[PDB]
């Protein structure tokens, strides 16, 4: 680990410098050398490890998609042919996105998770695997296709149950695991109803539980309370 | 695309 | 090089692709390929080779200056001490993007000045070089870095020289060096003087021969002539 | 910061 000589302390502090410099590979790779220190994440630190690597693969999945639109455009007929160089270059940041997910998955599966016994770690980190073999699954197109897409559900499922077990229907985790379920549902699992019925389950539950909160757990909760009515928007 | 956190 | 298997026009191909999908720093080794194959580059690829360090160094040089900036704050009078970090992690920037103006002026050097005979291509690397000399004078404090503004200075002003002898006060290359030689010494040389007497001449000098040009350069002159106007407002 | 190209 090129950062095994690092305090732990210091790649924290390090992670939120790169951060505010808008450095998310650099984010990534600090809070990747935080968590193979072995111990346990804050709820802060968690965020910060989540939030890098969102931004990086954000950035790939970005990418992908302009060059898979290229792609796609140079299979049309009537398209000249161009040579290998498109598929080529789409290839390699495939490759690259994909080393990303399996990085993240790997400090999932050693051993955030495993480690994570309160309702909200466990969730968090559940949800952060579902999310990382969704973006496996958006570019997958081989023979284990189904299986990622399967391990996907499996780790939002898990997520899911523990969340309704354990944490109010407005709490902010169980929220955004709702979000992005739904649109695994959506947009991988090729179930819309599925994605359209739990969008509007967890905004009508959470809508009944506002009354509950302060002000300031009121204005998180209808922030995504608002990405789900989007969603449903954007569906319906 | 839709919204995810 | 790592590139050095892949076919010139095959580098070309894929640092478009790389601008379309704004992975700068894929463009940047492409094009780096590219000029490593040993052959003269024509307009459009002068360009991509400029694109894509201009983004490459721009970000550098925007996360340093946030960087700084929170060190600076650091030092301060009543200021806590918060240990080497923020140091750390400015010097670990700050050395990446000398780095990659290291590489930008071994390019320039090895050897596309050199072997550039139009006013117009010798032209458009004598501006690269200065402004790559500039980037590592804004980072500079030690012993050198007088000789680092100076070998900004030269390399801009034997770009100035070629330009008024060659080329029209309305040519873009010509407009652009002007108005990055008036930054230079505005912001590095502390001479803002010199910074608005350049600028000023040089948006008068292309007014007058406006008249001369076709709608498509009349449109590409004035674009730059107001960025000399912008210049010459925050200085006045 | 002013404007270069
Ligand atoms: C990484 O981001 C998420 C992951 C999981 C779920 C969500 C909603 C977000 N994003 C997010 C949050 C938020 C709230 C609490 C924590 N952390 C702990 O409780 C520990 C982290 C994030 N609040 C909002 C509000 C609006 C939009 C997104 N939000
Ligand atoms: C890399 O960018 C520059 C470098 C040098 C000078 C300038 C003005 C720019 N930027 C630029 C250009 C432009 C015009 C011609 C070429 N290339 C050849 O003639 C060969 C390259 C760029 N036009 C505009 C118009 C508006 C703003 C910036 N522009
Ligand atoms: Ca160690
Ligand atoms: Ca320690
Ligand atoms: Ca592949
Ligand atoms: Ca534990
Ligand atoms: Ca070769
Ligand atoms: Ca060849
Ligand atoms: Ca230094
Ligand atoms: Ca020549
Ligand atoms: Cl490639
Ligand atoms: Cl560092």
């Amino acid at each position: 680990g090129a950062m095994g000589s690092m305090e732990r302390a210091s790649l924290i502090q390090k992670a939120k410098l790169a951060e505010q410099a808008e450095r998310y590979e650099d984010m990534a790779a600090f809070m990747k050398g935080a968590v193979e220190k072995g111990e346990e994440l804050s709820c802060e630190e968690r965020n910060l490890l989540s939030v890098a690597y969102k931004n990086v693969v954000g950035g790939q999945r970005a990418a992908w998609r302009v060059l898979s639109s290229i792609e796609q455009k140079s299979n049309e007929e009537g398209s000249e042919e161009k040579g290998p160089e498109v598929r080529e270059y789409r290839e390699k940041v495939e490759t690259e996105l994909q080393g990303v997910c399996d990085t993240v998955l790997g400090l999932l599966d050693s051993h955030l998770i495993k480690e994570a016994g309160d309702a909200e770690s466990r969730v968090f980190y559940l949800k952060m695997k579902g999310d990382y073999y969704r973006y496996l699954a958006e570019v997958a197109t081989g023979d284990d296709k189904k299986r990622i897409i399967d391990s996907a559900r499996s780790a939002y499922q898990e997520a899911m149950d523990i969340s309704k077990k354990e944490m109010p229907p407005t709490n902010p985790i169980r929220l955004g695991l709702a979000l992005n379920f739904s649109v695994f549902h959506y947009e991988i699992a090729n179930s819309p109803e599925e994605a359209i019925s739990l969008a509007k389950t967890t905004f009508d539950e959470a809508m009944a539980d506002l009354h509950t909160l302060s002000e300031d757990s009121y204005k998180d909760s209808t922030l995504i309370m608002q990405l789900l009515r989007d969603n449903l928007t954007l569906w319906t | 695309f839709p919204a995810t956190v």
